[PDB]
RNA sequence: AGCACAGUCUUAACGAUGGAUGUCUUGGUUCCUACAGCGAUGAAGGCCGCAGCAAAAUGCGAUACGCAAUGAAAAUUGCAGUGACUGAAUCAUCAGAAUGCUGAAUGUAAACUACACCAAUUCCCUGGGAAUAGUGGUACUCCUACAGAAA
RNA sequence: GGCCUAUCGAUCCUUUAUAUUUGCAAAAUGACGUAAAUUACUUACUACUGUGCAUAUAGAGGUGUCUGAAAAGUUACCACAG
RNA sequence: UGCUAUCUAGCGAAACCACAGCCAAGGGAACGGGCUUGGCAAAAUCAGCGGGGAAAGAAGACCCUGUUGAGCUUUACUCUAG
RNA sequence: GAAAAAAUUUUUUUUUAGAAUCUUUUUAUGAGUAGAAAAUCGUGGGGUUUGUGUUGAAGCGAAAUACGUGAGUUUUCGUGGAACAUCUCCCUAGUGCAGAUCUUGGUGGAAGUAGCAACUAUUCAAAUGAGAACUUUGAAGACUGAAGUGGAGAAGGGUUUCUUGUCAACUGUGAUUGAACAAGAGUUAGCCGCUCCUAAGGGAUAGCUGAAAAGUGUUUAAAGGGGUCCCCGUCUCAAAAGGGAA
RNA sequence: AUACUGACGUGCAAAUCGUUCAUUUCAAUCACGUUUAGGGGCGAAAGACUAAUCGAAAAGCCUAUUAGCUGGUUAUUUUCGA
RNA sequence: UCUUAACCCACUCGUCUUGAAACACGGACCAAGGAGUCUAGCAAAUGUGCAAGUGUAUAUGAUUCUUUAAACAUUUUACGCAUAAUUAAUGUAAUAUGUCCAUUGUAGAUUUGUGCCCCACUUUGCAUACAAUACCGGUAAGCAAAUGCUUUAUUGAGUACGAG
RNA sequence: GAUGUUAGGAGGGCAAAUCCGCCGAAUUUAAGCAUAUAAUUAAGCGGAAGAAAAGAAAAUAACUAUGAUUCCUUUAGUAACGGCGAGUGAACAAGGACCAGCUCAAACGGUUAAUCCUUCGUUUGGUGCAAACCUUUCGACGGAAUUGUCGUUGAAUUAUUCCAUGAAUGCCUUUAAUUUGAGCAAAGUGAGCAGGAAUGCUUCCCCAUAGAGGGUGAAAGGCCCAUAGUUCUUUUUAAUUUAUUCAUUGGAAUUUUUCAUGUCGAGUCGUGUUCUUUGAGAUUGGAGCACUAAUACGUGUGAUACAUUUCACAUAAAGCUAAAUAUAUGUAGGAGACCGAUAGCAAACAAGUACCGUGAGGGAAAGAUGAAAUAGUACUCAGGAAUGAGCAAUUAAAUAGUACCUGAAAUCGUUAAGAUGGAACGGAUUAAGAGAGAAAACAAGUAAAGAGGGGAAUAUUCUCUUCUUUAUUAAAAGAAACAUCAGUGAUU
């Protein structure tokens, strides 16, 4: 590290890259976030707009795991098949892939993107978006609610 | 030591005496009396920043990166030009990828080991190593750094039942087990193209390792082989090429 | 070395050499044994006693043979009869010889020394 | 055998002066491993001693820089003593010794080698004979047990 | 809103308006409402559901040293940084 | 008149010291020992002296500045023993 | 991919490039504090490589037809007497001084100068010794002038005493002197002090408070003494000038 | 310890020396022993004194306190450059 | 090379400073020591590895046991961040085929063609810029028997065939 | 309840890094400051251990649930607290390290407590040299205690299986680990050269499951100790190895079948209040104070005050408990991309010393001769004595002479050279002096006679080559001068 640092660039130059007029002082604005509102307000406004004051209720003891949900969009569901499985379904319209999204850790199925139309697929999941259910039904697939 | 350069009782004697504004020891009849105390300028004052214990002892460098370095260093060891370039004497070796029978992994003596290297033609390397036993220069020597000695052969082995006892006590010659293979030993000082001596067992096992054979789905969690698309044909051939 | 309990640091080894007990000093007052005797007992080396007979192999007095006068165990000097030296005023003392500069011919053999020779055999 | 102005300045040679540099190094240093409490059975701390010739560290305690025992084991020397053809001289180990005066310090004390009181006490010899005012015991709180006192 | 150029105030805080929108953390508080059923720990179906607190949005209460510290004197006894 | 000074023999410091040391005028940080143009300018010394060295002391105690203090006081704000 | 010269058509001599952050070539341009960048150079250690060492290294002083714009590098001569480099590449750093009234250590100019200025005065002759204004003896002259440079003592010092040596340092001049230095010797108590007693006082017990540490001191006592079962009744240290046995 | 603002003022001395003057049988002086300790004591009162130390001692620690303020802040070439 | 000469030039360095040769300050002299660092957490840049994943964390394993205090391996499917967002908050969270397909423009790198090379026409149209529409969460307004809707407004660190 | 120098015993004190208790601030931060912060930290007084502390549910969840503690990874800089400013700040799950349980009390047992203890005793084993330890049941004599010791964890009743038990005879074998001290432990003290003396240089040898390390008159695998390797002896704790009969007593676990539905820690919980404290918020924990409970269908929980009711989960107010974990302290090791004597622990040393402060306290300077002083400056001369000198004298070396390595700069002495009219030094540019140097700064080849090296031919014939020397022909190189051009000026 020490080979390449700023001291090696400035070593004989007296004011050290920190200004002959200025003369580098211990804490020339005071500590940390102190100048907010008071004299660094312009910095806070232009770079940190939401910062000051309160919003909303207090939950007091939230717990993350109650609301924990990983989501997946329908577009990427056929991608959860390996290559040979995807070829096999593409060939054969007699059978649908069943997809248990839980093994892949997902719990809500969302509606984004296109599908290769006229091919059934069974989606098993806890939760589905309104659009996702409609598109899965539209393409001839099935939605299965399961805990 | 953490408190060093500050343990003594001292303060600035202050204005009214023309002396420096630095802290002085305010002792009695002895030569410490009014003597310069704390800080890097003063005698006994210690470092400007004394060393804290942590100075980034654990760095990462990825599993994939480490694996790549080993594979590429073994590949480099393969290359004849690189072996010579690294400074190994190598003119009378039959060709650089040296694979020998597994009889080496049953040897007993230092004498047999020396005879083996001579038979290979690595006599000149052994001479360079034997000569290169010298007492080190500089003020590090006395911190248990007595010698500098150079590096010759690395024996890459499957079984420990000869090489371990045989090439032990041989100056400048190292052994390493084929599964174990350290990058620091394969490329000393960061210098690619060490002279690597392989058992037929080790050489064959190397192929199995990167061949996807045995050990079910375990190896690198279903993965093998660094294999980027950087490539040759040599540049001069491409330009010379009649269509080009 | 291959043992990882015993130190290989220079500092400690030197300290042990310098602050050595008398028995330790006696141990390192060993000399190589003369070639036929070496062959006879298959014994490389023996600790010298005061009345032994050495040949000198090193220093300016190499190739002088003779009886050992006195041993100084402490400062690692044996004294041999024909390595006399006069002092600055001309008075004669014996030149001190390091024990690794000499090869031992005739050992004086006591009961204890004989028991040691029996141990070696 | 004569000749050189002196001083000041500068220069070179050769030195004094000074202890830098270099070279060392039985020292520090940090980390890691490992075990890990001593004390009324009187500790740590502190004094006072102790060497044939002996001041200071070290060591040791009136048996005092070693005693006994062990393992090594013939030397030891500054002078001077001493010992060896293996319980001496030398080392290391050190399990048996000894263990000053104090100090919690505990008989009352304290700029005291002061002062009480109760036991007199120790040794030799195989059931007796000699020595010494010396040596011990005697703090405060507590507990378990015992005692004669009381309400 | 005032013929035009002049007539005034952030966040936190307080206070009252507003909602077929919300929360108070395992549950419930309109209501056994509406239907059926009743050998019962019955089964459906309902857009508008306790006090108190918390919100969200909208004003207003104030910062005239007016981009908003809860702030008087004195030292010829004085100290220190400049 | 004494004691010093003075000179000798012996002994023998210190403060201080960018480098130093003749002036006039000009300009220039508007008052130069050195700069520019002039006056001029010849060793080594011995004794005095206080013109000048804007002589020395020591981060002017004056004065001003600090969102550094401290002492003291009140019907300054906020506490608190009694 | 052949140019020239020397020789005496044939011999000899010089040169004869391919490194793409490289080489050939052209044209333009060049101020610089604060400040930013790049290319270098040097120091400590490590891995790596291939070297230097006792026919003398590092280091150092004097230098060099020396090299580089420069930082610097290299070398010669002299000293020196043991370890020394790495530019082949790269990690690592307590890494480059003129300056801080820097820190620490040495040293000058100031300067043989300031100075060795309280307390009336010393002289003569001798002895000692290598050497005498200031050691010793004698003779003179004087002073302190009993609130003494006199006797005794306390504090405090602690062998300074004393004899015998003695002169390296010290004895701010000299010095044979010495309260300096070395070797020894020297302090003897029934009656002289302390030692005993209480005072002004201090520390504790009994208690009681306080987390404890401590704060207190008869203040809710079943604790030391004397008599022949009774009667007294907190303890202890505290005066080297009070009291006190000779 | 009044005055000579005497001598001294790199001292004989971190308050000395000379001369002058005030005090002397009492609210007298001196010793020794004793008491009260740091926002504390003690003060015939001066912010006096409390071991050369006082408008808050000395010692050590918190502590390398803090500082919009002062000083210092180390090799070269080359480039752009306020 | 060193050395005086002589001619011409040459004011105490450092310093804060509008302005220092200053009657501004620090510097008697010399030597050695002597000052932008280390850790934490964040950012951009660039290198480097992998990619809709990535990082083996703690930890287990070994003929790992001078070096070895790291190096090696990951069971004969944890966690961080990124993979869709929004929001006080319950919550809600499609650019759609009903040839893997199918977002709209205008500039715009690259490609096809024509008449042994630049060209002038055409041809295809990345990146990016400048827009355009959608659609998703918030908030409105309009409606409202909820898979609450709705032309139409707005708002978000939004999205429009993943980039970390 | 006293009293006892009653008999047997204990506590006290020191040390402190990690550990635990109290008590308990300010500088600081906010560019001020008063809340917040610093900080439940520093100081203060106490208590422990080799680790402690915590610990067997008055737990978390709301799941398909988990299930003593500690610790790591984590959640998480998140919920949250805060002049909502500065700033501050948890828990649950999950992955692991690691995992160990429990017993008092109350309840239950009255055939006379089945208990406990001191003192006195007494013997069946076993080691050790001896000291001594170690097992071992049996009696007394005292006490304690029913104001409660011991047993027991509902109670019997069935069948099974296990576990303690005592005697006889047999029998204590082989190994593996683990950990101490022990030993044994490879080859050259070969040439030759220069050397003060090799371990150097060469050259001819070797040994290596030892080419770590140190010492050896200069760098040593082969000089020594050590080292690698092994052979034993030491610690314990595993496998193996053998049991066979005769004996009482007692106990447990299940299992039937009956019958019993008992129990469950109070000035404590709780509430009010205060202050403290925290993440706790219309009060999180603590503590002070006031009021003060309920019995298992109780009452403690489910992070917003409340009432009325669920449901899930727990069993407070008594106690113990190994392990993973911590360890700036003490001691013992092993270390190092650390420091190398102004550095580094204040301390490489006769340093926590000298010395200083009334005292609490403060606290240094301070390493190096040489290979060997069992090489330490002999002797002589001149010297009062210091000392000096030597034709003398140790050493390889004394300008190595013990305040001894190397020995920089400031500073100053000698000699020599130059200079020198109120500064000094410098730059730019020549000069004259004084020094140094020949490598670009001249001489290829040929003949004569000295020294080397090679190659070919079949250790020695032929022949190719380079240095010294004598003299003997070339040449090239730079500087001049003029002429000649091209570029650029000036002139008439």
């Amino acid at each position: 590290a020490t080979r390449f640092k700023k001291n090696r660039k400035k070593r004989g130059h007296v004011s050290a890259g920190h200004g002959r007029v200025g003369k580098h002082r211990k804490h020339p604005g005071g500590r940390g976030k102190a100048g907010g509102l008071h004299h660094m307000r312009i910095n806070f406004d232009k770079y940190h707009p939401g910062y000051f004051g309160k919003v909303g209720m207090r939950h007091l003891n939230l717990l993350k795991n109650r609301t924990y949900c990983p989501t997946i969009n329908v577009d990427k569901l056929w991608g959860l098949l390996p290559e040979e499985k995807k070829k096999e379904f593409s060939e054969n319209k007699d059978i649908a892939p069943v997809i248990d999204v839980t093994r892949k850790g997902y719990f809500k199925v969302l509606g984004n993107g296109k599908l290769k139309h006229n091919q059934p697929i069974v989606v098993k999941a806890r939760y589905f978006s309104s659009v996702a259910e409609k598109k899965i039904k539209a393409v001839g697939g099935q939605c299965i609610l399961v805990a | 030591k953490l408190g060093a350069g500050y343990e003594t009782s001292a303060e600035s004697w202050g204005t009214g005496r023309a002396v420096a504004r630095i802290p002085r020891v305010p002792g009695g009849g002895t030569h410490r009396a009014g003597q310069g105390a704390f800080g890097n300028m003063c005698r006994g004052g210690g470092m400007f920043n004394p060393t804290k214990i942590w100075r980034r002892w654990g760095r990462k460098v990825n599993l994939k990166e480490k694996r790549y370095a080993v594979c590429s260093s073994i590949a480099a060891s393969g290359v004849t030009s690189l072996v010579l370039a690294r400074g190994h004497r190598i003119s009378h070796l039959k060709e650089v990828p040296l694979v020998v029978s597994n009889d080496i992994e049953s040897l007993s003596k230092t004498k047999e080991a020396v005879n083996f290297l001579v038979s290979l033609g690595l006599k000149d390397e052994v001479n360079r190593l034997v000569k290169s036993k010298k007492i080190r220069a500089g003020k590090g020597k006395m911190r248990n750094r007595k010698y500098k000695i150079r590096n010759g052969p690395l024996i890459i082995y499957e079984n420990d039942n000869g090489v371990k006892k045989a090439f032990r006590n041989i100056p400048g010659v190292d052994l390493c087990k084929v599964t174990k293979l350290n990058l620091l030993k394969l490329a000393p000082g960061g210098s690619i193209g060490r002279l690597c001596i392989w058992s037929e067992s080790a050489f064959k096992k190397l192929d199995v390792i990167y061949g996807k054979i045995h050990e079910k789905k375990v190896t690198k969690k279903n993965y093998i082989l660094p294999k980027s698309i950087v490539h040759n044909p040599d540049i001069y051939r491409i330009i010379h090429s009649d269509k080009v | 070395k291959f043992n990882k309990q015993k130190s290989s640091s220079r500092r400690k080894m030197r300290k042990a050499h310098f602050t050595a007990p008398a028995g330790l000093r006696r141990k390192i007052m060993s000399s190589k044994l003369s070639k036929e005797l070496r062959l006879k007992y298959k014994t490389r080396s023996l600790p010298v006693r005061k009345d032994d007979e050495v040949l000198i192999c090193r220093g300016h007095n190499h190739g002088r043979e003779g009886k050992v006068v006195k041993i100084n165990r402490k400062r690692y000097k044996i004294y041999v009869e024909r390595v006399t030296r006069e002092k600055v005023n001309g008075e004669s003392t014996f030149i001190g010889i390091h024990p690794s500069n000499v090869v031992l011919t005739k050992l004086k053999v006591d009961k204890n020394r004989k028991k040691i020779l029996d141990r070696k055999a």
